[PDB]
Protein backbone atom coordinates (compact mmCIF):
# COMPACT_ATOMS: atom_id res chain seq x y z
CA UNK A 1 0.00 0.00 0.00
CA UNK A 2 2.77 2.43 0.94
CA UNK A 3 4.30 2.15 -2.54
CA UNK A 4 1.39 4.31 -3.72
CA UNK A 5 1.26 6.40 -0.53
CA UNK A 6 4.47 8.20 -1.54
CA UNK A 7 2.35 10.56 -3.63
CA UNK A 8 0.69 11.97 -0.51
CA UNK A 9 2.70 14.63 1.30
CA UNK A 10 5.15 14.87 -1.60
CA UNK A 11 3.22 16.39 -4.51
CA UNK A 12 0.00 17.80 -3.05
CA UNK A 13 -1.33 19.53 0.05
CA UNK A 14 -2.94 17.02 2.42
CA UNK A 15 -5.44 17.96 5.10
CA UNK A 16 -3.71 17.00 8.35
CA UNK A 17 -5.77 18.78 11.01
CA UNK A 18 -9.18 20.25 11.77
CA UNK A 19 -9.88 22.33 14.87
CA UNK A 20 -13.29 23.41 16.14
CA UNK A 21 -14.51 25.82 18.80
CA UNK A 22 -18.18 25.92 19.81
CA UNK A 23 -19.04 24.55 16.37
CA UNK A 24 -22.29 22.61 16.38
CA UNK A 25 -22.30 20.22 19.29
CA UNK A 26 -18.56 20.62 19.96
CA UNK A 27 -18.42 22.85 23.02
CA UNK A 28 -15.07 24.30 23.95
CA UNK A 29 -12.07 23.47 21.78
CA UNK A 30 -11.57 20.22 19.87
CA UNK A 31 -9.20 18.89 17.23
CA UNK A 32 -8.88 15.79 15.07
CA UNK A 33 -5.62 14.57 13.56
CA UNK A 34 -5.75 13.37 9.94
CA UNK A 35 -3.16 10.77 8.99
CA UNK A 36 -1.49 11.62 5.70
CA UNK A 37 -2.16 8.07 4.45
CA UNK A 38 -5.97 8.31 4.69
CA UNK A 39 -8.31 8.64 7.65
CA UNK A 40 -11.72 7.20 8.50
CA UNK A 41 -14.36 8.88 10.66
CA UNK A 42 -16.61 6.55 12.65
CA UNK A 43 -19.26 6.88 15.31
CA UNK A 44 -22.88 5.97 16.02
CA UNK A 45 -25.81 7.78 14.44
CA UNK A 46 -26.17 11.41 15.46
CA UNK A 47 -22.68 11.87 16.90
CA UNK A 48 -21.41 14.86 14.91
CA UNK A 49 -19.50 13.37 11.98
CA UNK A 50 -21.38 15.50 9.46
CA UNK B 1 -51.27 81.61 6.80
CA UNK B 2 -51.94 77.89 7.29
CA UNK B 3 -54.69 77.60 4.69
CA UNK B 4 -54.22 75.09 1.88
CA UNK B 5 -53.86 76.39 -1.68
CA UNK B 6 -55.17 74.58 -4.78
CA UNK B 7 -51.77 73.93 -6.31
CA UNK B 8 -51.34 70.55 -8.03
CA UNK B 9 -49.41 67.51 -6.88
CA UNK B 10 -46.19 67.19 -8.90
CA UNK B 11 -43.13 65.20 -7.92
CA UNK B 12 -45.32 62.81 -5.90
CA UNK B 13 -42.86 60.53 -4.14
CA UNK B 14 -43.93 56.98 -3.28
CA UNK B 15 -41.65 55.41 -0.69
CA UNK B 16 -41.64 53.53 2.59
CA UNK B 17 -43.88 50.69 1.41
CA UNK B 18 -44.61 48.83 4.68
CA UNK B 19 -43.39 45.35 3.84
CA UNK B 20 -43.59 43.26 7.01
CA UNK B 21 -40.22 41.68 6.22
CA UNK B 22 -38.46 45.02 6.70
CA UNK B 23 -38.81 44.92 10.50
CA UNK B 24 -35.85 43.92 12.65
CA UNK B 25 -35.91 43.46 16.41
CA UNK B 26 -33.86 45.14 19.10
CA UNK B 27 -30.28 43.94 19.60
CA UNK B 28 -29.88 44.26 23.36
CA UNK B 29 -26.19 43.78 24.08
CA UNK B 30 -24.64 41.63 26.81
CA UNK B 31 -21.49 42.69 28.64
CA UNK B 32 -21.47 40.66 31.86
CA UNK B 33 -18.57 38.28 31.21
CA UNK B 34 -16.55 36.34 28.65
CA UNK B 35 -16.34 32.62 27.81
CA UNK B 36 -12.59 32.16 28.05
CA UNK B 37 -12.68 28.39 28.63
CA UNK B 38 -10.80 26.47 25.92
CA UNK B 39 -9.63 23.46 27.91
CA UNK B 40 -8.40 20.44 25.97
CA UNK B 41 -11.54 18.40 26.82
CA UNK B 42 -9.53 15.38 27.97
CA UNK B 43 -12.77 13.65 29.01
CA UNK B 44 -12.91 12.33 25.39
CA UNK B 45 -11.30 9.00 26.45
CA UNK B 46 -12.96 6.15 24.57
CA UNK B 47 -15.89 4.54 26.41
CA UNK B 48 -18.44 3.31 23.87
CA UNK B 49 -21.15 0.69 23.89
CA UNK B 50 -20.40 -2.93 23.10
CA UNK C 1 -14.19 8.71 4.70
CA UNK C 2 -17.23 9.10 6.95
CA UNK C 3 -19.27 6.10 8.00
CA UNK C 4 -21.65 5.30 10.89
CA UNK C 5 -19.77 2.18 12.01
CA UNK C 6 -20.37 0.41 8.68
CA UNK C 7 -17.78 -1.43 6.60
CA UNK C 8 -15.31 -1.12 9.48
CA UNK C 9 -13.30 -4.10 8.25
CA UNK C 10 -12.86 -2.43 4.85
CA UNK C 11 -11.70 0.91 6.23
CA UNK C 12 -9.16 -0.88 8.43
CA UNK C 13 -7.24 -2.06 5.35
CA UNK C 14 -7.06 1.24 3.43
CA UNK C 15 -6.66 3.86 6.18
CA UNK C 16 -4.22 4.28 9.05
CA UNK C 17 -6.14 6.31 11.65
CA UNK C 18 -9.75 6.67 12.76
CA UNK C 19 -11.56 9.60 14.38
CA UNK C 20 -14.00 8.12 16.90
CA UNK C 21 -16.79 10.65 17.53
CA UNK C 22 -19.30 9.84 20.27
CA UNK C 23 -22.24 11.67 21.80
CA UNK C 24 -23.12 12.41 25.43
CA UNK C 25 -26.22 14.49 26.09
CA UNK C 26 -26.03 17.73 24.14
CA UNK C 27 -22.22 17.64 23.85
CA UNK C 28 -20.09 15.74 21.34
CA UNK C 29 -16.45 14.71 21.69
CA UNK C 30 -13.93 13.41 19.17
CA UNK C 31 -10.74 11.43 19.78
CA UNK C 32 -8.21 10.57 17.08
CA UNK C 33 -6.42 7.22 17.28
CA UNK C 34 -4.51 4.77 15.14
CA UNK C 35 -6.09 1.46 14.20
CA UNK C 36 -3.57 -0.41 16.34
CA UNK C 37 -4.25 1.68 19.47
CA UNK C 38 -7.95 0.98 18.99
CA UNK C 39 -7.04 -2.71 18.69
CA UNK C 40 -5.31 -2.50 22.07
CA UNK C 41 -8.43 -0.84 23.46
CA UNK C 42 -10.56 -3.68 22.11
CA UNK C 43 -8.21 -6.19 23.71
CA UNK C 44 -8.71 -4.47 27.08
CA UNK C 45 -12.45 -4.71 26.45
CA UNK C 46 -11.87 -8.41 25.72
CA UNK C 47 -11.16 -9.05 29.41
CA UNK C 48 -14.86 -8.42 30.12
CA UNK D 1 -58.97 55.49 -25.35
CA UNK D 2 -56.31 52.94 -24.45
CA UNK D 3 -56.95 50.03 -22.12
CA UNK D 4 -56.90 50.75 -18.39
CA UNK D 5 -56.55 48.32 -15.51
CA UNK D 6 -59.87 47.46 -13.90
CA UNK D 7 -60.84 50.07 -11.32
CA UNK D 8 -61.24 47.51 -8.53
CA UNK D 9 -57.80 45.99 -9.16
CA UNK D 10 -56.19 49.44 -9.18
CA UNK D 11 -57.89 50.25 -5.89
CA UNK D 12 -56.75 46.96 -4.39
CA UNK D 13 -53.15 47.46 -5.52
CA UNK D 14 -52.99 51.03 -4.22
CA UNK D 15 -54.45 49.93 -0.89
CA UNK D 16 -52.03 47.01 -0.70
CA UNK D 17 -49.06 49.30 -1.29
CA UNK D 18 -50.32 51.95 1.14
CA UNK D 19 -51.04 49.68 4.12
CA UNK D 20 -48.90 46.68 3.16
CA UNK D 21 -51.67 44.09 3.50
CA UNK D 22 -55.31 43.21 2.91
CA UNK D 23 -57.59 41.10 5.07
CA UNK D 24 -60.86 39.31 4.40
CA UNK D 25 -61.82 40.24 7.96
CA UNK D 26 -61.99 43.99 7.25
CA UNK D 27 -61.87 44.40 3.46
CA UNK D 28 -63.67 41.47 1.80
CA UNK D 29 -64.49 43.15 -1.51
CA UNK D 30 -60.86 43.90 -2.41
CA UNK D 31 -59.41 40.75 -0.85
CA UNK D 32 -61.64 38.42 -2.84
CA UNK D 33 -61.04 40.35 -6.06
CA UNK D 34 -57.27 40.08 -5.61
CA UNK D 35 -57.53 36.31 -5.12
CA UNK D 36 -59.70 36.08 -8.24
CA UNK D 37 -57.05 37.91 -10.32
CA UNK D 38 -53.66 36.83 -8.92
CA UNK D 39 -51.95 37.03 -12.31
CA UNK D 40 -52.96 40.68 -12.70
CA UNK D 41 -51.69 41.85 -9.31
CA UNK D 42 -48.49 39.85 -9.63
CA UNK D 43 -47.94 41.37 -13.08
CA UNK D 44 -48.60 44.86 -11.72
CA UNK D 45 -46.13 44.47 -8.85
CA UNK D 46 -43.33 42.62 -10.66
CA UNK D 47 -41.82 45.75 -12.32
CA UNK D 48 -41.24 47.25 -8.85
CA UNK D 49 -39.66 44.06 -7.43
CA UNK D 50 -42.71 43.52 -5.21
CA UNK D 51 -44.85 40.40 -4.96
CA UNK D 52 -47.83 39.32 -2.87
CA UNK D 53 -47.58 36.38 -0.54
CA UNK D 54 -51.00 34.97 0.29
CA UNK D 55 -52.04 33.17 3.48
CA UNK D 56 -55.36 31.53 2.67
CA UNK D 57 -55.72 29.92 6.10
CA UNK D 58 -55.72 33.24 7.97
CA UNK D 59 -57.31 35.26 5.16
CA UNK D 60 -54.44 37.66 4.53
CA UNK D 61 -52.39 39.17 1.72
CA UNK D 62 -49.09 40.96 2.30
CA UNK D 63 -46.40 42.45 0.10
CA UNK D 64 -42.86 41.08 0.13
CA UNK D 65 -39.64 41.77 -1.74
CA UNK D 66 -39.51 39.89 -5.05
CA UNK D 67 -35.75 40.17 -5.49
CA UNK D 68 -33.67 37.51 -7.23
CA UNK D 69 -33.44 33.87 -6.10
CA UNK D 70 -30.55 33.86 -3.60
CA UNK D 71 -28.16 35.90 -5.77
CA UNK D 72 -24.56 36.67 -4.81
CA UNK D 73 -26.11 39.02 -2.24
CA UNK D 74 -26.85 37.01 0.91
CA UNK D 75 -29.25 39.70 2.17
CA UNK D 76 -31.71 41.70 0.09
CA UNK D 77 -31.75 45.47 -0.31
CA UNK D 78 -34.63 47.38 -1.87
CA UNK D 79 -34.95 51.12 -2.62
CA UNK D 80 -38.56 51.57 -1.51
CA UNK D 81 -38.68 49.12 1.44
CA UNK D 82 -36.82 51.06 4.12
CA UNK D 83 -35.74 48.73 6.91
CA UNK D 84 -36.31 49.43 10.60
CA UNK D 85 -35.14 48.21 13.99
CA UNK D 86 -37.85 48.47 16.62
CA UNK D 87 -36.67 49.94 19.91
CA UNK D 88 -36.43 47.71 22.98
CA UNK D 89 -39.95 48.27 24.32
CA UNK D 90 -41.54 47.68 20.91
CA UNK D 91 -39.56 44.45 20.60
CA UNK D 92 -40.76 43.25 24.00
CA UNK D 93 -44.37 44.10 23.21
CA UNK D 94 -44.19 42.37 19.83
CA UNK D 95 -42.67 39.28 21.46
CA UNK D 96 -45.43 39.17 24.08
CA UNK D 97 -48.13 39.56 21.43
CA UNK D 98 -46.49 36.91 19.24
CA UNK D 99 -46.36 34.34 22.01
CA UNK D 100 -49.97 35.11 22.97
CA UNK D 101 -51.01 34.57 19.35
CA UNK D 102 -49.12 31.28 19.04
CA UNK D 103 -50.48 30.02 22.35
CA UNK D 104 -54.04 30.81 21.29
CA UNK D 105 -53.52 29.14 17.91
CA UNK D 106 -52.27 26.02 19.69
CA UNK D 107 -55.74 25.53 21.18
CA UNK D 108 -58.33 26.91 18.74
CA UNK D 109 -56.33 25.93 15.65
CA UNK D 110 -54.52 27.84 12.93
CA UNK D 111 -56.47 30.87 11.77
CA UNK D 112 -59.03 30.75 14.57
CA UNK D 113 -60.67 34.04 15.48
CA UNK D 114 -58.30 35.62 17.98
CA UNK D 115 -59.68 36.16 21.47
CA UNK D 116 -59.92 39.78 22.57
CA UNK D 117 -57.29 40.59 25.21
CA UNK D 118 -57.73 43.39 27.73
CA UNK D 119 -55.20 46.17 28.28
CA UNK D 120 -55.09 45.35 31.99
CA UNK D 121 -53.70 41.91 31.14
CA UNK D 122 -50.58 43.21 29.36
CA UNK D 123 -49.29 45.77 31.88
CA UNK D 124 -48.41 43.09 34.49
CA UNK D 125 -46.41 41.32 31.78
CA UNK D 126 -44.54 44.41 30.59
CA UNK D 127 -43.82 45.07 34.27
CA UNK D 128 -41.89 41.79 34.30
CA UNK D 129 -39.26 43.36 32.02
CA UNK D 130 -39.60 47.13 32.57
CA UNK D 131 -40.48 47.46 36.26
CA UNK D 132 -42.70 50.30 37.44
CA UNK D 133 -41.92 53.65 35.73
CA UNK D 134 -43.55 55.55 38.60
CA UNK D 135 -47.33 55.53 38.19
CA UNK D 136 -50.28 53.83 36.55
CA UNK D 137 -50.96 57.01 34.57
CA UNK D 138 -47.47 56.63 33.08
CA UNK D 139 -47.43 52.89 32.34
CA UNK D 140 -50.91 52.85 30.81
CA UNK D 141 -50.04 55.83 28.62
CA UNK D 142 -46.84 54.12 27.50
CA UNK D 143 -48.68 50.90 26.67
CA UNK D 144 -51.30 52.82 24.70
CA UNK D 145 -48.73 54.74 22.65
CA UNK D 146 -46.86 51.49 21.98
CA UNK D 147 -50.05 49.82 20.76
CA UNK D 148 -50.81 52.80 18.55
CA UNK D 149 -47.28 52.65 17.11
CA UNK D 150 -47.67 48.93 16.40
CA UNK D 151 -51.03 49.48 14.72
CA UNK D 152 -49.10 51.50 12.14
CA UNK D 153 -47.27 48.33 11.10
CA UNK D 154 -50.57 46.44 11.21
CA UNK D 155 -49.81 44.02 14.05
CA UNK D 156 -52.71 45.07 16.33
CA UNK D 157 -56.08 46.79 16.11
CA UNK D 158 -56.95 50.00 17.90
CA UNK D 159 -58.24 49.60 21.48
CA UNK D 160 -62.00 49.25 21.25
CA UNK D 161 -64.50 51.07 23.46
CA UNK D 162 -63.86 48.63 26.33
CA UNK D 163 -60.03 48.68 26.15
CA UNK D 164 -59.44 45.34 24.42
CA UNK D 165 -57.27 44.71 21.37
CA UNK D 166 -57.12 41.90 18.82
CA UNK D 167 -53.92 40.51 17.31
CA UNK D 168 -53.84 40.78 13.52
CA UNK D 169 -52.81 37.83 11.32
CA UNK D 170 -49.74 39.67 10.04
CA UNK D 171 -47.86 38.91 13.26
CA UNK D 172 -47.33 35.30 12.17
CA UNK D 173 -45.20 36.38 9.19
CA UNK D 174 -42.56 38.47 10.95
CA UNK D 175 -39.08 38.30 9.47
CA UNK D 176 -37.31 36.30 12.21
CA UNK D 177 -39.64 35.13 14.99
CA UNK D 178 -36.74 33.21 16.56
CA UNK D 179 -35.28 36.54 17.66
CA UNK D 180 -38.34 37.37 19.76
CA UNK D 181 -38.14 34.08 21.65
CA UNK D 182 -34.42 34.48 22.31
CA UNK D 183 -34.48 38.06 23.59
CA UNK D 184 -37.63 37.53 25.64
CA UNK D 185 -36.29 34.41 27.36
CA UNK D 186 -32.91 36.07 27.88
CA UNK D 187 -34.40 39.07 29.67
CA UNK D 188 -36.67 36.80 31.71
CA UNK D 189 -33.63 34.81 32.81
CA UNK D 190 -31.85 38.08 33.62
CA UNK D 191 -34.61 39.24 35.96
CA UNK D 192 -34.92 35.78 37.53
CA UNK D 193 -31.16 35.79 38.16
CA UNK D 194 -31.09 39.30 39.64
CA UNK D 195 -34.04 38.57 41.96
N1 LIG E 1 -27.71 23.00 12.95
C1 LIG E 1 -28.44 21.81 13.32
N2 LIG E 1 -29.66 21.63 12.85
C2 LIG E 1 -30.36 20.52 13.18
N3 LIG E 1 -29.81 19.59 13.99
C3 LIG E 1 -28.57 19.78 14.46
C4 LIG E 1 -27.87 20.87 14.14
N4 LIG E 1 -26.67 20.80 14.74
C5 LIG E 1 -26.60 19.67 15.45
N5 LIG E 1 -27.77 19.07 15.25
C6 LIG E 1 -27.73 17.82 16.02
O1 LIG E 1 -26.51 17.42 16.23
C7 LIG E 1 -26.23 16.21 15.20
C8 LIG E 1 -25.80 16.78 13.86
O2 LIG E 1 -25.86 15.82 12.84
P1 LIG E 1 -24.69 14.67 12.80
O3 LIG E 1 -24.70 13.89 14.09
O4 LIG E 1 -23.35 15.32 12.60
O5 LIG E 1 -24.98 13.62 11.57
P2 LIG E 1 -24.21 12.17 11.50
O6 LIG E 1 -25.06 11.10 12.13
O7 LIG E 1 -23.92 11.82 10.07
O8 LIG E 1 -22.93 12.29 12.28
C9 LIG E 1 -27.36 15.58 15.13
O9 LIG E 1 -27.51 14.66 16.30
C10 LIG E 1 -28.42 16.69 15.23
O10 LIG E 1 -29.50 16.23 15.91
Amino acid sequence: MNQVSGLAGKESFILTRIELFNWGGFHGLHQAAIHQDGTAVIGPTGSGKT
Amino acid sequence: RKQEVPLPAVGVAVTGIPAIERLRFKEVDDEAEQTLDLSNHAADLTQIGD
Amino acid sequence: FITPNKEMRLLRDHTRSAIVVHRRGQNSNMASLSWEELERHYQRRGNA
Amino acid sequence: SETRTLQKIREATQELLKYGLLEEASKPNLYRIVLSHPEEVTRILEPLDLDIGIDEIRGLLYVKVRLDETPAQDEWAHPLVRRQRLNLEQSLLVAILRQHFVAWEQESGTGASQAQIAIDDLLPQLQIYLGDPGSESKERTRLLTLLDQLKGHGLVTSPDAHERIVIRPIIAHLADPINLQALLAWLREQIAQQT
